């Protein structure tokens, strides 16, 4: 992820990564991964495992 | 911590394991003491 | 009410565990918790296995009742 104070300093080669085929997230895309795993799908299947 | 190879580990490290590791352990070792008690044990914590 | 005995006769501690102890596991209730100390709300979990065991045997329940005859299969509980 990008904008945080932990890759900030390596903000600058995100766009050079990307080309090996990946993503790098902007925080708020990296929002969207962890409340999508409290959804009431998962929870379930941390309830069990 | 950034720029701190092996043998510059001291305190700053030392107190950041504790900040992570056996503190949010003692922390969730301290929220059961708090459910055991109350006897809450189908409303369990979710932990990421 | 009868607190005040359950700490004394073992008759009568030995039923209201039972009787607690069982919706607990049922029912996810202690009564011993109500008669003390009289809440305005409970809410009850529905946490990992337990849970769903006892939120079945909340919604395992039905409101049958006497219309056209019908034994009306009917909800007890709908929001659940």
């Amino acid at each position: 992820t990008r904008g945080t104070g932990l890759m900030s300093a390596n903000n600058i080669i995100a766009e050079g990564i990307e080309k090996m085929g990946v993503r790098t997230f902007s925080q708020k895309e990296m929002a969207f991964n962890l409340l999508g795993l409290l959804t009431p799908e998962v929870v379930e299947l941390c309830q069990k495992s | 911590e950034q720029g701190i190879e092996l043998e510059h580990i001291d305190s700053k490290s030392e107190f950041a394991h504790r900040i992570m590791l056996t503190n949010i352990l003692r922390m969730m070792g301290c929220v059961k003491k708090q459910k055991s008690a109350r006897g809450i044990e189908t409303r369990p914590a979710q932990v990421i | 009410m009868g607190m005040d005995l359950y700490k004394t006769s073992k008759a009568a501690q030995d039923v209201w565990n039972r009787a607690d102890n069982h919706f607990k596991d049922t029912y996810g209730f202690s009564i011993l918790d109500i008669v003390i100390n009289n809440p305005v709300n409970l809410t009850i979990h529905f946490g990992g296995e337990k849970g769903k065991r006892i939120r079945e045997n909340y919604s395992a329940m039905i409101f049958e009742t006497i219309v056209d005859g019908k034994l009306k299969t009917e909800k007890i509980f709908k929001e659940i």
